[PDB]
C-alpha cells in the first residue's frame, strides 16, 4: 500500500498498476480481512 | 565488495521488504552505474527505531 504512490518501485508498481508522476486526486485504503478471507485464491497478480 | 556484476533489480522487486530508502541515488537507476567501493553493514534491532 506504499506502491500506489506517484513514483515507486515494485512488482505492483512496475508490472501491475502505475500512476503518472503528475497525479491529481487521492488514494483511499482500508483494511478488510472480514470478507476476502476464507483463504480466497482468485485474487491474482502478475509476477 | 569488489569486482561484482550485481543485479539490484531482483532484490527490490523479487523480495518482501518493509522500507527501501535510497538516499543519494534512485532505485531504478542502480543497474546503470559503477560504484568504485561498496560496503555492507548488518544488524538486527527493534522496528520502532
Amino acid at each position: 500500500v506504499r506502491q500506489i504512490a506517484p513514483g515507486q518501485t515494485g512488482k505492483i508498481a512496475d508490472y501491475n498498476y502505475k500512476l503518472p508522476d503528475d497525479f491529481t486526486g487521492c488514494v483511499i485504503a482500508w483494511n478488510s480481512n472480514n470478507l476476502d478471507s476464507k483463504g480466497n485464491y482468485n485474487y491474482l497478480y502478475r509476477l | 565488495i569488489s569486482n561484482c556484476v550485481a543485479d539490484y533489480s531482483v532484490l527490490y522487486n523479487s523480495a518482501s521488504f518493509s522500507t527501501f530508502k535510497c538516499y543519494g541515488v534512485s532505485p531504478t537507476k542502480l543497474n546503470d552505474l559503477c560504484f568504485t567501493n561498496v560496503y555492507a553493514d548488518s544488524f538486527v534491532i527493534r522496528g520502532d527505531e
